[PDB]
């Protein structure tokens, strides 16, 4: 949930 | 320039696309943006005092600048990370271009930010428009 690009 | 202040909503949704293979691991998930406008209560109405919705996405995109043109002006996109970006919402009789700073993120299913903006209140047909949200 905490994924970034 | 005399004007008047609005708050606007964006609502962002996202869930997990599980046919799509994951990408290093990470999910890719499905997600959308849309806008709407408050009135003087709170109630969403639609958002009629923008000409035009630019979505300036993250560049890893295809077609990052999404342009939309019809309330709630909803984006849908694919992917696997959060990122920030910027809403470019343009008034009604070229008034002006807004900069709305927006963060897409899977911290949560869904979620809503409130923005406050400041219209002119020198283009008679916005003026008018702005009567259906609150005082002018």
């Amino acid at each position: 949930q905490t994924a970034r690009k | 320039v005399a004007t008047v202040k609005r708050t606007i909503r964006i609502k962002t949704q996202q869930h997990i696309l599980p046919e799509v293979p994951p990408v290093e691991n990470f999910p890719v998930r499905q997600w959308s943006i849309e806008i709407v406008l408050l009135d003087d209560e709170g109630k969403e109405i639609p958002a009629t005092i923008f000409d035009k919705v630019i979505y300036h996405l993250h560049p890893t995109f295809a077609n990052p600048n999404r342009t939309f043109t019809d309330p709630p002006f909803r984006i849908e996109e694919q992917g696997w990370g959060g990122f920030p970006l910027d809403i470019s919402v343009f008034l009604l009789e070229k008034a002006g271009e807004r900069k709305i700073p927006h963060d897409l993120n899977f911290l949560q299913e869904s979620y809503e930010v409130e923005h406050v903006i400041q219209i002119p209140l020198n283009k008679p047909l916005l003026t008018e428009e702005l009567a259906k949200s609150g005082s002018t």
